[PDB]
């Protein structure tokens, strides 16, 4: 039932920007520490970023300036802003909702993901 | 009420057993607090691990201190949670100082005697008084639900807790190791028991 | 009029109502001026900020210290602007000082007590006397249009403001907190009204 | 009306020298901090330098000393020399000019751009 | 019974038989015990070496600090083995101190006067008596079997042994030379017998 | 007769977690500090991480978080944890058995392997 | 004749305009001589700048220090040139000292304080009397055909010359801005003149 | 007519060892710090190295080591030995003589080059 | 007889010319010996050179400390040759100290203050006592044979050789320029003859 | 007449240990500091690891701890034990005896070498 919402995703030449969007059933993400994972083709469920429940926020290495992670709080839609996507950025991104911070690799509700194709 | 002063508490395995619940005489529900503890421990290149855990009745992590693996300090008040970046770990001791406030969610997390810059969290909230403080396990229910994997296999001491936030030259004096009145909780004046295989002998750090 | 020292404004949330108008008694239109600021974030790796703003009924930053994203501190005098390159941002207080003058358009733009080589600025320049001063926004405006983005989300205090370009040594001095009298805008003796949810609460830097 | 001149380009032997053009209707870039986004194929629409309105100048960690951007106020006419371009700089270079430092990804007035051939 | 203060044992060829047989005069099998020893060698970028080896009739490696080629300095007690992951080995001489003990298995292995942090071996298990310490050998059996591969190459003193876990401060004092009552073996107060090319001169290390 | 298990193999998409098995006849990982080996083909047979008999653990800077080693004292079923299983992982994992922790090189027991293949 | 100490000539533009022509008493052709000079520019990552010219009739660069671009410090004398190679240059004023002499060529460089080797130079070669010493810009003649991209953007203090190679703990001194007597030129008894956009004000550096 | 000499080349196997002539005519290179400059075939106009009039030398960092240059003031044939010649050497060097040691990219004089293979 | 204390030989080109053949009173054949000196050059990072050289009728390299290029310090006793892996050369002067002995071929090769691991060489052979003590040519004979590319080309200084292995801290004060006695060979009491292009001249090092 | 020893060669599978000899005829090698070159085909004659007559041995980067070279002073047979051979190690290996250490670059007596072939 959680069924965090997938989209914002689609074609955008490299280096572009494209806004994914993340809400959530109720209110869950608020208690969520709510992460991005790309899922690259023949490649593995890599969070790209993830963002607190507070607000505070990390990029990983390969991904560091380039996308920002923000919680929306207003309806659940954590947003997030993708800037200069380079090729390797190709890949659908799961928004997943895990609950604290330190255990990353626990996902509980799974969604769907929403694609994104750097050209 | 021992007191654990030039002495820390002996997390050496990696277990949901290892912990120390520490008492503490706080009734009211803290509207301010800051903790701060000199830790030491190498998990932090090989996973996460519960440096300071607060527990209520309703909420598991009311106040906690975790090592986010790859991420640095992840602090937790009241279910939400923030995060400390620590661009690079080394291996050695470090005293850690978190100072969430509810009126401000302010946080002053003074790390190894430096700041970490302030950042908002749980506004306006208010600490549940009733608490089954532990060290070594990210508990998932007031004292109980622990797993390895969050566990501190290393060794902490200096826990003491302050129902105010401690102004910077306090929190310096309290890496200094000078003097101070923890009255949440306070290491010099420490009422807690332990469970599992945690011992307790003379801190190595400074 | 309240006394800042030992003290910051906590800016712990991105938005575009968070900032702190600090009033100045500054009457004639600045040929010379020095701000110092010990300020502090962690959005210098996230994003940039707005250091310190200045504007004018003709120029919304007017004078404007600003953290470029990946490169360090954006210094801007009368709408002109030039960059100091940081080659490497670290996580920690920082006092930065800069100097814009307008006879030779230079400025001393002293970092944690380090000198950046001078270098021209909107040359033979009034700044306007009338000001809006504000903090955590680059303000497209005489305080306003506000953006988060452009915000600071850290802390920042010791802001003072000089009619004059300090001397080398007297920045020194400012850096060391010793003893000044910023005649424009002191933060021992600031004016200023505050907006948004900025809090003020003691400096964590030394 | 912008119109930002974009000249200066051409066909060059890789690691030559090139000089783009970047001349501003009226008086323009004097509020503008401007400067040189390259758009390669298949590539982004990232920067290979700017130069702040005062006159001082940065570019990124790929054209360190590659390229030189300076500020013709005289007509408006902000010059790049190019030195030695490696292959990578094969691209057309947009010369954009935007208002602050600080705003680098906010573009205002767009041009054309000038294509450059690094053989 | 050589007073080796100032002084170090010359290990300068790879081979099986450079060694230095310490004697002891402990009598009861150690439940607790501290080994403190200044050594040098640049052989930890070439490949590993015995700093330090105590032998049983039961266990050839009762007591035995070696280099981990590429991994720091394994020590090990009992048979049963932990590793201090050493991120980068300088040359330069180090002052390494391990302090196992017999209840809470609990490691002290201060380096460099520095500490590791403590992690758990052979808990509550009893160090043999009887011993044919070793230096410059990684023995097999009682202080026999010996290969170069496994030989310590450089130099090593300061070798103190006491049959307690030393206070930090006490051990951070050995490091700085004070006086200290080794009682199970003492560098001032060694006895001991050297087989093969060992040598003995002045330590290096201040 | 020492034969150490070698199972908890098999198929995972890159990036993924997969649990190996290490059982010991008898106890004997009580005295071998146990190491997992990476005989990936056309490549050696170097030791993806290693576990001490007291505990601790290492894992060399390409495995570096990647897996996690554990002791199973309880059977002798040491356990390794694969976590981000990277292509380069798929390999066959031996898990070996050498006596203590400073000589790596010698095996001793020997025994069969598991497959991993990272797709 | 001006006293230079505690000031710097500000040097903000690149331009052929920009410069300084120092004056000096100098009479006899220098036969050896050492300037020693405190100067502070970015440039170093952006491109080559003329840190100090002497010029003559004959030799346009008859003394010139100057950065050669991703190589450190360009060394010229009588034409004839040598190289110090900068491993990073680090944005900071830095304290330059050389000392070439005409009967072994030898160049004591001492930079920042610290000694660059001596290397041979115009061994047995004469320096001029006549010159037009300038700033910020490589002379391609006697004070003429300057060059902003040979052209020094920065600022530059402490300009003394002397007739002698100072003995090294003299050069140290001068680092330590301690008394001297700068024969050929003195910064603290200065004689010159500014042509083009440099202006003078105290300078940055300690 | 300045014609500085380019010989010393030819083909030599990878990582050996050739002596690179740069003969000038009367004693120009006295006051010219004179540079050999690599232009591989599809590469730039690149110095391999320097050197200064009084005998200060400096190599690129892709050339450290790899080769050393020297002035030969008794006849102006400053010589330059190439030794470990990997593969990338492999193309024309041309020995220019520009003035200065700062004025890198101005050439004055030029000449003919002399070939390199790295086999 | 000349005091060369705050001077040293000025080696400015690369040449199998410039030498200094420095004459020491030594009689017989050394079973041990150290030498200590300060040198510099930048020639770390282009080839190697001869840091200090003693040839004897029968051996050229009979003592010779030689700069193994991209690997440190060569030093060899008696034609045979020991190698200290330097990781990385700064150009800064440094302070070499060897102290090869005939009993235990051991050498104490202090660098820069800091020592170098004992190592064994020519164990049991006695160095001649007839030398031909030469500095910037690794001589194949008796002062002869010179070879540029393994020449020094920077400068050395407080060459001191003792006919006994200095103590540890011996040798620490030798580096701090304490007095000290070096019989067979000393530098404030050096006897010794100039050839070719070296000079001497005020040592740069402190 | 000096006939550097050149065996203990032959083909391994990568990432395993074979042992080099290098005998020299009479006691050469006392004065000699030998080292072992890597010509590989297409390759340099470069110096993959080196020691000194004393016993210090040397290894290059692209070699450090992967191999390890002894001298043999019993017999002049200075040994080389490979280990982890990886593909890059496959190559003819010439043992060489120049004779101090600083001088690398001349080899005086040379041999003939050994194959490697890692598989």
């Amino acid at each position: 039932h959680v069924q965090l919402v997938e989209s914002g995703g689609g074609l955008v030449q490299a280096g572009g920007s494209l806004r994914l969007s993340c809400a959530a059933s109720r209110d869950i993400f608020s208690r969520y520490t709510v992460g991005w994972y790309r899922q690259a083709p023949g490649k593995q469920r890599d969070l790209v970023a993830l963002i607190t429940n507070g607000g505070s926020t990390h990029y990983v290495d390969s991904v560091k300036g380039r996308f920002t992670i923000s919680r929306d709080n207003a309806k659940n839609t954590v947003y997030l802003q993708m800037n200069s996507l380079k090729s390797e950025d190709t890949a659908i991104y799961y928004c997943n909702a895990f609950r604290a911070s330190f255990d990353r690799t626990p996902l509980y509700s799974w969604g769907q993901g929403t694609l994104v194709t750097v050209s | 009420q021992t007191d654990m002063s030039r002495k820390a508490f002996v997390f050496p395995k990696e277990s949901d057993t290892s912990y120390v619940s520490l008492k503490a005489p706080l009734t009211k529900p803290l509207k301010a607090f800051t903790v701060c503890l000199h830790f030491y421990t190498e998990l932090s290149s090989t996973r996460g691990y519960s440096i300071f855990s607060y527990a209520t009745k309703r909420q598991d992590n009311e106040i906690l201190i975790f090592w986010s693996k790859d991420i640095g300090y992840s602090f937790t008040v009241g279910g939400s949670e923030i995060l400390f970046e620590v661009p690079e770990v080394t291996v050695a001791p470090v005293h850690i100082c978190t100072s969430w406030e509810s009126a401000s969610g302010i946080v002053e997390f003074w790390v190894d005697g430096k700041p970490r810059v302030r950042k908002s969290l749980k506004k306006g909230y208010t600490v549940g008084a009733e608490a089954s403080i532990i060290l070594g396990q990210e508990q998932d229910s007031f004292g109980g639900n622990f797993e390895g994997s969050q566990s501190l296999v290393g060794d902490i001491g200096n826990v003491n807790m302050w129902d105010f936030v401690l102004s910077p030259d306090e929190i310096n004096t309290i890496y200094l190791g000078g003097p101070f009145s923890p009255n949440v909780l306070n290491w010099r004046a420490l009422k807690y028991e332990v469970q599992g295989e945690v011992f307790t002998k003379p801190q190595l750090w400074p």
